[PDB]
DNA sequence: AAAAAAAAAAAAAAAAAAAAATTTTTTTTTTTTTTTTTTTTTTT
DNA sequence: AAAAAAAAAAAAAAAAAAAAAAATTTTTTTTTTTTTTTTTTTTT
């Protein structure tokens, strides 16, 4: 929440000076996965967790 | 700020304008140019494989570096269609690049695009899903100051993929001084601005998977290009989107495609003219002309033996008729629909499959495969603006086409009784409550059936071995009974054709070029199909054991005419002569006449 | 806009291939390579001998290519290393330590970030200077304006006061107290703020603080120093005062200029940012100061009667006073400065001109402030006060008295001074010294200068070596004469020829330090002869004298032996030291 | 934001490229456009009164309106000149125009600059009273990257009077890849920056009240044309500054003169000249060459009677003789100084103020009105540097000048020997401990000193009735001896001279109420000043023939016979007395336009002396 | 005639987006005041 | 004519005015995705 580059006799840059550039960042894919207890590791009277 | 001095682009432009000259080396490029400059388009398409033939080294830059090396792609053809053309290059501001070609790694669907693919030019392959309303966004807003008498005029820029502040987005609404302006919509400029969605192909996709999507952003001479149900393939760059202003983000990237070039499949291939096809195509024509309906029948279909007639009338059906449009606002249709049907393994699936792969817009269906509301349109609900919506189905896709179905009999009667109407007009007439509509559906139906009791009974009228009424059997211009004769010669002959096909393009281009043509009938052939078809409508014509298979009419009368004028076209003589009216007569008689 | 790189590759091959032949830039590159040499001075002209359109380049952008100069050299080093230095400075050692562990642990194949380097003039341990092109004009300091900025401009000008060699930072360095590993922090500004958290790839990746701490020891400095020149008179417009710059010297440019000299400095102009001020005017102003490239002092600032030749050579212009102008040589020369037991004496001469009016005083009194080598002039009240003596402004800054130290003051209107003037002008007579003990000052500063003075008509007598009445009486004969000098000077704008043209005064200032530097020795044998003259003398003035009258004849014997060039002091010497004084006696 | 087009604007620069556009008209603009091509100069100077002339609509909406109707005009400019040169319209980025003319209501004095006038080129007379130190402004800053070989030009706009933000005042350092910035001072571009502050003149200011002064901001093209001290016009734009960010203002706006030009105000700098003057000048000189310094020495100072070799003595000053500098510097003055002692009433001041009036850059000094540190040049320090500043005396600003010293003999001792190096070498060696300079003052003084007892006695000698040094009076090289006679013939040329000046009125402008080579020989009874201004340039070399006869002449009168008894001598006869003769040789050879001294002018300067300092001294 | 597939409509929940926001302290500048030096002026 | 005393000048230090400089996340909304329920239309 500050623009931290400080240029001497000038008015400072607004409270939440930044924007995401999207174009340069580094990004790698993810999997929201849903996984189940086993059915037969399950006990007799219970819903699998 | 102003960039003075980049070796990055200043080697990118001088590399692109000379790929792009191209006059020394064979002068693709250089007709390309001319070719859209003429055309008055603005958005060129490149090969990519040339250009790795060119300069490999830009290619791969080009590839792994999508945004930079578009935007000097665009301005050196800006700047090169300004040498070629001053006042062409002055008066369209900005030169679209679109790529083709082959993408090696690159070319995937949407199930293999990962986000290793970021900020590249992918290659993505799979159907359209979504097709959002086109709109403009302003590019460049003019107005007017009513007290002042002074016009000023806002800019704007592609911010879709970068950084994006207020200030650019802005659009003014005061005066430097509180004199409200008046915008002058027409002086401004816009783009238009459509998005779909492409999925990755439903065949293509791994069974029992929930498919893959990914969104399309589209812009000027791109948003009309692909349908909901397109079998597209969009080469474009895979990019993030940012999500607005934060103070607090996940770090989850939302992405699209910004598309740079848009293809259909390849088999509507209308434009592969030459000079070595219409050299070849014209000799066909002149050097022949007696037998090019009967040569080209006989080679229509080499796996099956046999079946003469029925592939004469396969490619009546395939050239067709002349669709006879009058001035009063009458339409007479010019297509032949065919019902195939026969004893089991007479190739009758194997005919179907075989217009299915050749003709241009051939729409495969099974009997129980679409019922109704698939076959015929539909009518849906947007479920977001609340209006209706009108769904393609199968025939409306298949308009100045075919449809192939197969297992006809076994199809429930209703699509047959949703089907009368497309039969003879080729209009749909589907109607809801919000909307009415009239779809042009004009197409060719070829059709294969098998006969009641699974087997056709040879000691039956053909009216009891067919499940279907007079009315549809009307409806079918043709329909062809074939049996498996279990002579000896007959099956010597066809199991050493089997086993022999066990151990074309001209064609191709053939049939829409004929197509095209549209020859006129002579009053000679007019008075014979007059007398044949009086002959025909007549007990005369018929005798004992020998019943009809159709209730003859002047449907019949019509679609002789149509089979005259389709001979005609495979003829290429412009002028249906006796020839193809006695060819038709032969056709409709054996057609129509079946022993007992 | 130009390829640096391919502009780097043209001054390798200027500083490979240049030659006079003896490959000039070649053995300074071998000295370099060896440390025998700290400053490398690049010319111009030199460049410009192959190619002018560097030098146009270089003018009109010159801190670049100082900054590229001085890389080029750099890697072109060990190409011309031939044995390994000695070690002189710690400042080696310290290079020679940082390049021996980078060696150790480089992993030659592995690929380091930018930041992860030695900072390009760290590793230096040579400056690169230009001398300016003689085609470029030396300008002045009204006319160097904005256009000028960030180019190598040539000026002229005095040198009015320079602080004293401070040493200034360049790149500082820092330790960890975690990871061991040394950063560095280049310096570009006036000022900087030092760092804290270290940037060590250790520190971060444990995420331990490493809060670095600052080393005087492992950072480089360079000798700094600052001076204020400013224009010649000359060159001033009509109405005006002169105009000021402010000069920045570093390395081995400075202990070059001391206050009061006369300089040409090529210099880059440049600006410095303006920060801590509240003005008008928007935008970003600057104070400019001349970054000095070179320094050169210019100008007063650089035969067996040859006595007589050169006496006569002092001063053409004014007619007459041959033997005034004899006795003005011996003032520049000097005697001898004699080194006994517990006390020294000063070997300076003293001379006072006293006269009627119009006698060209004034003249002889310029002559004499421009002829001599370190000199400087006082009229009256113009600098009376501090500006003999030194004030303090905070630092210690000489007057009059003490820029001519180990030289000449010309005091003109001597009777007409201050008494507190007169009183310190006697104890520089005295003792070489002025002891001041005002409020802001408690000094004792050594002010070692021969006084020549001028005044019209008991004291001047008692202090002064030599005294010379110069009094107009009219006469036919010799007013014509004078009027015929005079009238010729205003024709010819030029001295009458006489038998020989007199000598130009950088040869003056050339003997004039060639005589000064020739200390001679009083024999043993002529003590009775000298001893024998300076009775005589008591004889005939009881018939003014004391020891000051004897000191002075020694002074003016050895000042002859130093003009005569050769052996120790003499018969001649003292006949010649005798006669001059006699003569101011019959003045 | 680009603005398609606005009727004002178009407007205005079609006015103004039609008043540039001359050459149906006498071709006064297209002419000044080609001189200042030629000049490289980059300000055209449009008078205020053509503009009005030619549109009066256009004048009043100018100055009342200036920044963007000066955007119009310089507009207009650069496509003018570029029309006249393109390639020189295209190396200065901007050209600039200068005012000048009747600006009527437009004229006030920093007391009147009131708070009407913003936006208005105001006109405004004033002294200046500081020179901030002349630095750069960047305008456009170019940078280079090393890690990306980029290049960058960051733009600046100057908004020194407009709303400025940060965005604009960036100055880049880093790439978006946070590498490292080097500026390049050379490529970038820079314009000089100077402040500047003008006062009310204590001569047209209110007697009783405290001064008041106007911020004057000097941007490039106008750096040194203005020192403290001067006095100078400036014109141009009156407006408002932009107090720096912060959430709060007080409603003070402090406020500047953004000049537009500012010209000396002393316009005595004037040889405005044509080419029949210069033929006039020629004819008048050549025609009568011999008999022209007498005709000039009569002619000069009208309004008084007699003092005919004083009138000659005040031309051979004016015309000056010539400074000589040798091979080594060694500077032989070239000026004359001059004593009018004599009784009281005999119009020794009225010369003195005729010099004022007359010769350019004149200036006036009383006996203990200035006093030396006033009269010679100082040293004083900041206080905002702490550094030591020269400030110019009255013989400093009068170098190449007059200096009329009223009073002369009541200068106390110690400014009488401070003005010794100025008598003679026309410089002041000044030093105080941190700086020194030798500033130069190559001045002329008229004085006019008056004797002891209040009047002179007859028959005392002038050496007893004067109250002033032989050491003085050797570096004056002329004393005049200015006697009332008393006698009534005399008495009644001078009266009768006195009251016909009494009776002279202004020619027909005058009803009743009380406030050319040659002149309308009015009974009753400017070139002046064109012809001794050329004069002054001619270095008439010393012929053989002057020179022998000058010295001989000087040795005679050095020898005491060529003075009678029962004369006084009164000045005695050093060496600067002949050179005395050669300056006044060369400045009657000057008068003659001659290029050559001669021995007609040799025989008048040893007449002038002859006549000028000894004295019959009457028992 | 009963079953079921589809349609529209209604609701919940998670991700992203929207909106709200003066006060205290420090530093330059101006202006006087005081000390001490220098200068000038009056006295014997 | 030179010494003593006084006045003014130069330079450093201090007190107040007024313009500059610096600090500075958290809670609510609401669109979109998903599921669910009642009904009508269509098929067995
Ligand atoms: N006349 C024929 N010549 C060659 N093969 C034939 C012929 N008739 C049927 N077949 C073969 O029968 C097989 C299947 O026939 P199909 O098209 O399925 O007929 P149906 O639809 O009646 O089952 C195909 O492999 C085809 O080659
Ligand atoms: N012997 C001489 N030769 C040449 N010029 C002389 C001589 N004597 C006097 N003068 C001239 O007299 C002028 C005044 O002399 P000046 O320097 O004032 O002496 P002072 O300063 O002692 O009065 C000078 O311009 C000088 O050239
Ligand atoms: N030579 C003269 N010719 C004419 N009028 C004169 C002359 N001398 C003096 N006067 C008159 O006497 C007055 C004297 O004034 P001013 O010159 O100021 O005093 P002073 O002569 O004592 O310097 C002048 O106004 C002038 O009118
Ligand atoms: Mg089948
Ligand atoms: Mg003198
Ligand atoms: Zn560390």
């Amino acid at each position: 929440r500050k623009c931290n580059t400080d240029q001497a006799g000038r008015p400072k840059c607004p409270l939440d000076p930044y924007f995401i550039m999207p174009d340069k960042c580094k990004c790698v894919d993810f999997q929201t996965l849903k996984l189940q207890e086993l059915p037969d590791a399950v006990p007799h009277g219970e819903m699998p967790r | 700020t102003v960039v003075l001095d980049d070796v990055e682009l200043r080697e990118a432009q001088r590399d692109y304008l000379d790929f792009l000259d191209d006059e020394e080396d064979q002068g693709i490029y250089q007709s390309k140019v001319r070719e859209l400059i003429s055309d008055n388009q603005y958005r060129l398409i490149v090969n990519v494989n040339d250009l790795r033939r060119k300069n490999e080294k830009r290619a791969n830059r080009l590839l792994n570096n999508a945004f930079e090396e578009l935007v000097a792609f665009q301005r050196a053809l800006k700047d090169f269609v300004a040498s070629i053309d001053a006042t062409y290059a002055k008066q369209y501001e900005e030169f679209y690049v679109g790529l083709e070609g082959s993408f090696g790694s690159k070319h995937v669907s949407p199930r293999t695009l990962t986000s290793c693919f970021l900020s590249c030019v992918v290659c993505v392959e799979g159907i359209v899903t979504k097709c959002s309303l086109v709109r403009p966004k302003v590019v460049r807003s003019v107005h007017y100051c009513p007290a002042t008498k002074k016009t000023i005029e806002r800019r704007y820029s592609d911010l879709t993929t970068l950084v994006a502040f207020p200030s650019s987005s802005v659009y003014p609404t005061k005066d430097e001084e509180n004199n409200p302006l008046e915008t002058e919509y027409g002086l401004s400029v816009y783009k238009d601005h459509q998005t779909i969605t492409i999925q990755e192909m439903p065949e293509k996709a791994p069974a029992g998977q929930l498919p893959r999507s990914v969104d399309v952003i589209l812009d000027d001479d791109l948003v009309d290009k692909a349908k909901p149900g397109d079998r597209v393939q969009v080469v474009g760059t895979y990019r993030c989107l940012p999500g607005k202003k934060g103070g607090y983000t996940s770090g989850t990237f939302r992405t699209v495609l910004i598309a740079c070039n848009v293809k259909q499949m390849s088999k509507d291939a209308q434009p592969s003219f030459s000079a070595e096809d219409i050299a070849k195509i014209k000799k066909f024509s002149k050097t022949r002309s007696k037998d090019i309906f009967d040569q080209l029948a006989k080679s229509l279909a080499p796996s099956i033996h046999g079946h003469d007639y029925v592939k004469k009338a396969i490619l009546c059906l395939l050239l067709g008729g002349v669709e006879r449009d009058l001035e009063n606002g009458s339409h007479i249709r010019g297509d032949i629909n065919i019902l195939l049907i026969g004893d089991p393994s007479v190739a009758k699936s194997q005919l179907l499959r075989y217009v299915l792969c050749t003709a241009p817009r051939a729409i495969p269906t099974t009997g129980r495969g679409s019922s109704g509301v698939g076959l015929t349109a539909a009518v849906t609900t947007d479920q977001e603006t609340g209006e209706r919506r009108l769904e393609a189905g199968a025939m409306v896709l298949a308009d100045r086409g075919v449809v192939c179905i197969d297992e006809f009999d076994k199809m429930s009667d209703m699509d047959r009784t949703a089907i009368h109407e497309v039969m003879e007009q080729g209009r749909v007439t589907i109607a809801k409550a919000g909307i009415h509509a009239r779809l042009n559906a004009r197409c060719s139906v070829l059709a294969a059936a098998n006969p009641v009791y699974g087997r056709y009974d040879q000691y039956k009228t053909p009216m009891e071995n067919i499940g279907l009424q007079d009315s549809l059997l009307s409806r079918f211009d043709l329909l062809f009974i074939m049996l498996d004769q279990m002579d000896p010669e007959q099956d010597r002959e066809i199991s050493d054709h089997v086993l022999r096909m066990h151990r074309a393009a001209f064609m191709k281009k053939y049939i829409h070029v004929a197509k095209i043509i549209k020859p006129v009938l002579t009053q000679e052939s007019a008075t014979y199909i007059a007398e044949e078809y009086s002959r025909l409508r007549s007990q005369d014509s018929m005798s004992s054991d020998t019943a009809r298979t159709s209730p003859v009419t002047a449907r019949t009368l019509e679609t002789l005419i149509r089979l005259a004028t389709a001979h005609a076209k495979a003829r290429m003589s412009k002028t249906v002569d006796l020839q193809d009216a006695e060819e038709a007569v032969e056709l409709v008689q054996y057609a129509y006449f079946k022993k007992v | 806009l130009k390829d640096y790189a391919l502009e780097k590759e043209k001054v390798k091959k200027f500083l490979q291939e240049f030659y006079q032949k003896q490959f000039k830039y070649g053995n300074q590159l071998v000295r370099l390579a060896h440390r025998e040499q700290v400053a490398l001075y690049v010319d111009l002209d030199d460049v410009a001998e192959d190619d002018p359109e560097l030098v146009d380049s270089i003018c009109e952008n010159a801190r670049r290519y100082a900054k590229l100069f001085a890389d080029a050299v750099q890697e072109l080093l060990p190409q011309y290393k031939e044995r390994e230095v000695v070690n002189k400075d710690v400042l080696d050692v310290y290079i020679e330590h940082r390049l021996m562990m980078e060696q150790r642990s480089r992993d030659p194949g592995m690929v380091r970030s930018p930041q992860n380097q030695y900072p390009a003039e760290l590793m230096r341990r040579f400056e690169l200077y230009f001398q300016g092109p003689s085609s470029n004009k030396p300008r002045v300091i009204r006319e160097v304006r904005a256009d000028s900025v960030g180019k190598l401009v040539t000026v002229r000008g005095i040198v009015t006061r320079v602080s004293e060699v401070k040493p200034k930072m360049v790149v500082a360095t820092y330790t960890c107290d975690q990871c061991g590993a040394e950063t560095y922090q280049p310096i570009q500004s006036p000022t900087f703020m030092p760092l804290i958290m270290c940037p060590s790839q250790e520190c971060q990746t444990n995420r331990s603080g490493g809060r670095l701490y600052l080393q005087t020891r492992g950072s480089r400095f360079i000798k700094f120093q600052e001076m204020k020149m400013q224009e010649h008179s000359d060159q001033v417009p009509v109405g005006n005062i002169p105009r000021s710059i402010t000069v920045l010297v570093e390395g081995e440019n400075t202990r070059i200029a001391q206050p009061g000299d006369h300089v040409s400095v090529t210099g880059i102009f440049l600006p410095i940012l303006r920060t801590g001020f509240r003005q008008v005017v928007q935008g970003l102003l600057s104070e400019t100061y001349l970054e000095a490239h070179r320094i050169v002092k210019m100008n007063k600032s650089e035969e067996e009667d040859f006595y007589e030749k050169l006496a006569a050579s002092i001063a053409p212009e004014i007619y007459g006073h041959e033997d005034v102008k004899k006795a003005l040589l011996l003032l520049l020369v000097g005697g001898v400065d004699q080194s006994p037991r517990g006390m020294k004496i000063r070997g300076n001469i003293n001379i006072c001109l006293m006269g009627d009016p119009g006698v060209a005083k004034s003249q002889l009194l310029s002559y004499i402030d421009r002829l001599a080598p370190r000199s400087q002039y006082t009229t009256g009240r113009g600098s009376s006060g501090v500006g003999l003596t030194a004030a303090v402004l905070l630092t210690l800054e000489g007057g009059a008295l003490v820029l001519a130290d180990q030289g000449v003051c010309c005091i003109d209107e001597f009777d007409k001074m201050a008494e507190a003037d007169r009183t310190a002008i006697h104890e520089v007579m005295e003792q070489q010294t002025i002891s001041i003990a005002k409020a802001g000052i408690l000094t004792t500063l050594n002010a070692r200068c021969s006084i020549l003075a001028a005044a019209n008509p008991a004291a001047l007598l008692s202090r002064f070596d030599l005294l010379w009445l110069i009094q107009d009486r009219p006469d036919r004969d010799n007013d014509l004469r004078l009027a015929q000098h005079i009238t010729y000077v205003h024709q010819h704008s030029r001295q009458p020829p006489s038998q020989f043209e007199p000598l130009d005064m950088k040869l003056m200032r050339r003997y004039i330090a060639m005589c000064r530097e020739k200390q001679p020795m009083v024999p043993e044998s002529l003590a009775d002869y000298i001893t024998a003259a300076y009775v005589e003398m008591r004889r005939e003035a009881w018939a003014y004298t004391s020891a000051r009258t004897l000191l002075a004849i020694l002074r003016l014997s050895t000042a002859l032996a130093r003009l005569r060039m050769v052996d120790v002091v003499e018969k001649e010497d003292v006949n010649e030291a005798i006669r001059l004084m006699e003569m101011s006696k019959d003045s």
